[PDB]
């Protein structure tokens, strides 16, 4: 007995060598490999597999390699690969990646992906799976922000912030120890995973480590605190001995040094460099030179993803207003001039392209959309395989290594930058079951399903008063995983090491999975998925002209992106 | 007015439906929010009126045409599921493949 | 070059289910007044009592259809099915309480299946 | 001094003989008799009964037969009468029904009512009171479900799911230890008395058990887990040994047998059958002769109550969609239409009118609404009225029996099913005190106000921002009773003995009410209130004719119901 | 717009008044909460015109009648309350039986 | 529709926009947040349009004069920013001094 392709896809989800278009771009994933036994796809409803004595064993309790929820048939789309699989979560853990069912009857079972007694499913055929996005540049201004960054795929906010304080609105910064307790708390109440930095500025140790020891998770260098020589070497002398990552917002203004003066305060030490293209803010013009060297993890923000006909009429005057700036005042229109460069912003589109630029973030709000880091990244990918082609490691006419390098931005590279990737940022077995269920012709628009710590948390979903869940108006929602003590179990709070040896989460009544930051100091670029490539960056200092390896890079800005108008009621 | 929680979400409907009826007018080509709006508005102001569930599943296919929407817009459209207070109480309307 | 959002290109070729298993043909009858419709991975021995057929042909096998698919037999009705071998470690439990065990044991499967009434042991 | 029985009913509500219409629909109740003393009734206001040294009593501390709650003038409708009286709360429970007042200078108090400085007063005068509703077939998937169901006075949710995942919108099952815990934990946010019910498959004990000692109420058999023999089996093993219920939604395909196998596999042990019609699920086409038998406890889903004009037409096109069936694949065609028969849904009617059916549910979301369970028991009552005539057993051209016989079916009999009827599901002493007020033109409509554990949770409520409550805009609102820790104290969860004793709620940090679950096992259909009818239901299998006494069941679907445009925006 | 809790609540009622007219157009009798919402959202629109309290009291009272709106719906509505934002800051109307 | 929580909000800009524009079509001076409506839903429309944000930094200044508001609000409204979808994709649009 055969099944023709189409229907097959129809019915169970794509499988090896068929190919899917994401959303209303011209990319294309293929699947690679396939883990079912043809004629034992797992499935669930009236007649169908997953039913005791059947594809359900009706043996085993819980413990017995039984999971707690199968998705079946996922089109995952990873940093390790573009392939088919059933996606297996136990003690709101990803366990298995492979078969799932019941060994009583089917080949090819995963040994601990039984489906038991126990065992919720979630359909995938017809989905794509990936992990929940990781943005590392999150400004906590207005709480409303956790529910457009979940309705676009993010699942963790690394950043800082108050709420709407001129210091927060400014800069990922939430200041000193009893600024971090309050946030911290603040936190328990948030459906989202949430890593704290504190205020990477001091000429002495002891007021910068004190914020660590609090229980925040990094540290955050921004100009507007002043991005001092003496800053920068105090907040990576912390960061060495305590094991968090620093991020960066350098002196656009050049006031205390150049470029090659903030790069001998770093002095060879990891930092991640946000905003590397420079609008978002840093050394003027060539902060975006950061991203060649081998100890920097360099990140863009998301307005200017991807280059568009608009970008610079949008940044020259929202520069110019949130600065207080006067049109009339030449100091004023020098320095905006100076800070929003077109050359720079077409660049970034390539060096993206390239491997460069290892990461995706927003600027939540300061200066970036929460709710775009996702979306921006694959229109990013879409133009640059317009305008540049097919990339060359590309394989049977799709788009599966362009794929691979875009998803990491969002995912696993922000993961490792931050300490983190043990914990989440891939589809792994041992990860946090973070994952984002998508309708292909919205994938990277609307999220249908977001799952935390193994529970839907947001769904697409429409009137609650209907017969069935499909009646309209069907628009983001929070799920049960969102509600009750269950947001404790389902979200992870990252800290510090110190903080934890030091009992913080229980001085402040902190219920949230506790996540320790780790590893973050003896990393590299080498160590960014997909990204890894180091070059000597040149930026002309009277044109702005980009270079790498001798070639200017130029790039034209679009007029139309895909994941805009089809999808969008303003 | 005694409002339950579906009457004020369904108000968010017709609302968006009005929205997407004035950029029609202007000469827009609508897309898949803007349909999705227009013809659920359709199928909950013909209960009102007191159509049945059958006349509803017919007029539901012929609210927007291929050419009222812009491109892949009808290939999105697979059903659109609407319930309302009929004459006789609440039903459920499904309109498969709306948009041609 | 139009766009429909998300659609698939599948490659050529068609899936071969449960390759390389053994296959069977045999006649079965709905003997009752009300359908029966069976899915792709009941044992097909374990089925309602009043499916007439050779029981000892059911054992150790399901149908050979699409996972997830029924074969349906309306009030009256016999016609052939195909059925393929059950994988994985070939035992069967739960259902109807006819195996609870291995398949390899026929001859306690059919004493069970005509002790309760289970048309067709032979 | 006499007072004009208009002028009476007016001030203080109807009294004994005094006919009151619910809603829109043709049915009249009755005030069968009223405990108040002419001349000393209770009510609350400048210059009125209820003031220190007169009808409140200023000597009594609250331990002291003073009330913390007193709600005058109540008409009350319940299975055990229809009757005026006052109700006294105290410590969120119901602990008088009678005359509330001041026994220095009052006659025929009732000696445990008295108004103190400990009592908060609500007027009932010209209000129907009753019981919250008791829905025991939710599906847990999108927690805007709740408000919905509060909205017409459901006051407890038994059922199962996780949210938006294909088993929890097929079936009423949280399954596992851990699925359970998570949901346990949601509830702790969710205002409104829960029970969750397990996965009822499986072919060995154990990995069902787990289940009711982790801290489910109960089990669910559904046909898209294997309604198999063995499930049956073993679920009503377990049940019978843990003193819950067992609902089943059986094998509609037939596949393991047909429904004489189903009642032996159950071998005369009790269950509750859901949507024994059988287009929510079960045997076809003759799954509603279960309704028969004296060891079933049969309920209806809401959309076939009652039949109307639109009712085939849009089960048909709503099975055909929900299971992905093809119009042009005859086997879709035939499942379909043996499934969804206007010959059994018109007889349901007539089961429902004669007893016969004991209980109304939801399927919230998977099969039915949330907020109609209510709305369309009274639709049914008033078209068997319409095309029957008054019952045999009326008097004094009341509908006192039907609306006895039908309000049992959402009130009391769920709750008998369950085994939470010595907490929840009539207005008697010694039960917790969920009371839903109705103002008369809007009875099974939009609740009033709906009080849980003895605090208004939720309220038909104006502009908050006016001078007084009732400017516009009027509408549903969560009260005090749902905010902060409050939400704890006002709701029960139910859960198992076993779970109760294995210390489940303390090692979960359970806060709420904690309600034990109970004598469900040696119940039957005598003991279902107003309900109580066992028959030879006969289904012909080739014309789906319903005999009941060698009498054909038939009835005509209606164009139009009250309770519907008079009363809805959409 | 600094919009303030009331005023997002008020929008609602200017929606539901909108829709209420729209079926009215169409030769609809209006039902209970159609039928308050036009007369609430006429007495808000009144206070932004500038009319007194006295005179929205007796205007109330004629923006709909019996003919208008369903059998039942004059007596289900025994007044109409709403506040609103006059030339001398929150009053709140009442219109008494407003349906006769 | 999957209405994603910024188009659920921005829906609100409509509606209070086309509750302004009936306010000014009556012959009233229009107050502080009915002109920020205004201009705020002149923007996400001309967005939707298709037009550039350079356009519509322009015309913002043009779509209500000083007559057409009460004083001292042409003063109270230093800018006007919205976001909204272009052919391009969200950008933010300031008009500044809308009202002069
Ligand atoms: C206002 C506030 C900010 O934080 C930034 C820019 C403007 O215009
Ligand atoms: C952008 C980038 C390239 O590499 C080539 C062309 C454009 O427009
Ligand atoms: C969609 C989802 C369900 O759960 C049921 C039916 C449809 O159409
Ligand atoms: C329904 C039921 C009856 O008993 C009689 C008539 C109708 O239509
Ligand atoms: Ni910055
Ligand atoms: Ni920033
Ligand atoms: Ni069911
Ligand atoms: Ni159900
Ligand atoms: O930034
Ligand atoms: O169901």
């Amino acid at each position: 007995m055969k099944i023709n392709r189409q229907q097959y896809a129809e019915s169970y989800g794509p499988t090896v060598g068929d190919q899917v278009r994401l959303a209303d771009t011209d990319l294309w994933i293929e699947v690679e490999k396939d883990y079912t036994t043809y004629g034992d796809e797992a499935n669930f409803g009236g007649g169908k597999v997953l039913r005791e004595g059947m594809g359900e064993n009706g043996t085993y309790t819980r413990t017995e390699n039984v999971l707690d929820l199968l998705l079946t048939n996922a089109l995952i789309l990873d940093y390790t690969g573009i392939y088919k699989a059933d996606i297996g979560v136990k003690d709101g853990y990803i366990v298995g990646i492979g078969k799932g069912g019941n060994p009583d009857i089917m080949d090819g079972v995963t040994p601990n992906m039984i489906v038991g007694t126990a065992t919720e499913v979630i359909a995938a055929e017809g989905k794509i799976v990936t992990a929940g996005g990781i943005d590392t540049h999150v400004h906590f201004i207005n709480p409303d922000q956790v529910d457009v960054a979940l309705a676009n795929g993010i699942t963790t906010l690394f950043g800082g912030g108050t709420g709407p304080a001129e210091g927060s609105k400014a800069t990922t910064v939430t200041p000193g120890p009893w600024n971090i307790e309050k946030m911290l708390k603040s936190t328990e109440g948030l459906p989202i995973n949430v890593g704290i930095l504190g205020k990477g500025h001091g000429s002495s140790i002891a007021p910068i480590m004190e914020q660590i020891d609090a229980g925040a998770a990094g540290l955050k260098i921004h100009e507007d605190w002043g991005a001092t020589p003496a800053s920068i070497d105090r907040s990576l002398t912390v960061a060495d001995e305590a094991d968090v990552q620093v991020a960066i917002h350098s002196d656009t203004l050049n006031e205390a040094g150049f470029l090659e003066d903030t790069l001998r305060a770093i002095n060879g030490r990891v930092i991640h460099s946000f905003h590397v293209e420079g609008a978002g803010g840093g050394h003027a013009p060539d902060i975006m030179a950061m991203a060649g060297h081998p100890n920097v993890l360099p990140s863009s923000t998301n307005p200017t993803r991807p280059f568009t006909v608009n970008t610079i009429d949008e940044h020259l005057d929202m520069l110019m207003v949130c600065h207080h700036l006067k049109q009339n005042i030449p100091e004023d229109v020098a320095f905006a001039d100076s800070r929003i460069r077109p050359e720079t912003i077409a660049a970034e589109d390539i060096l993206h392209d390239l491997g460069i630029i290892s990461m995706m973030s927003t600027d939540a709000l300061a200066m970036g959309r929460a709710g775009e880091m996702v979306l921006r990244t694959w229109q990013t990918a879409d133009k640059m395989k317009k305008q540049r082609g097919p990339l060359a490691e590309e394989k049977n006419g799709s788009d599966n290594f362009r794929a691979k390098r875009y998803v990491s931005k969002y995912t696993i590279n922000p993961a490792i930058a931050q300490g983190i990737a043990h914990e989440v940022g891939s589809i792994e077995e041992g990860k946090f079951a973070d994952l984002v269920l998508w309708e292909p012709k919205f994938f990277g628009v609307k999220a249908d399903r977001v799952i935390k710590g193994g529970i839907i948390a947001y769904a697409q979903i429409g009137d609650p008063s209907a017969s069935i869940p499909t009646p309209q108006p069907v628009m983001g929602r929070r799920m049960y995983g969102t509600v009750g003590d269950l947001i404790h179990d389902t979200n992870i709070t990252f800290m510090s090491k110190s903080s934890i040896q030091q009992g913080v989460p229980a001085k402040l009544g902190l219920k949230r999975r506790i996540g320790t930051v780790k590893n973050c100091r003896n990393i590299g670029k080498k160590d960014m998925k997909w990204n890894d490539v180091t070059t000597d960056i040149d930026i002309n200092p009277e044109t702005y002209e980009v270079k790498v390896d001798g070639e200017v890079l130029t790039c034209e800005p679009v007029k139309e992106l895909p994941m805009a108008q089809r999808y969008f009621l303003f | 007015m005694h409002l339950n929680p579906a009457e004020k979400e369904k108000l968010q409907i017709f609302l968006a439906s009005e929205l997407a009826l004035k950029r029609k007018a202007r000469g827009l080509k609508l897309n898949y929010p803007e349909a999705v709006a227009i013809i659920t508005s359709f199928i909950m102001e013909g209960a009102r009126d007191g159509k049945t569930v059958a006349m509803l599943m017919e007029e539901g296919k012929h609210v927007l045409t291929r050419d009222d929407v812009m491109e892949g817009v009808p290939e999105m459209i697979d059903d659109i599921q609407a319930e309302a207070t009929f004459p006789d109480g609440t039903k459920l309307v499904t309109v498969h493949n709306p948009i041609s | 070059n139009y766009i429909v959002p998300g659609e698939y290109r599948v490659a050529e070729g068609e899936i071969e289910i449960n390759a390389g298993r053994e296959k069977t043909t045999i006649r079965v009858s709905n003997t009752g007044d009300r359908p029966i419709q069976v899915g792709s991975h009941i044992h097909f021995v374990e089925v309602n009592k009043e499916l007439l057929f050779d029981r000892a042909e059911g054992i150790g096998r399901r149908l050979n259809i699409p996972s997830g698919t029924a074969a349906r037999f309306e009030p009256g009705e016999e016609m052939e099915v195909e059925l393929t071998e059950l994988g994985g470690n070939r035992e069967v439990f739960g259902i109807s309480d006819l195996t609870n065990g291995s398949v390899d044991n026929k001859e306690l499967i059919l004493q069970r299946a005509k002790e309760l009434g289970y048309k067709g042991v032979e």
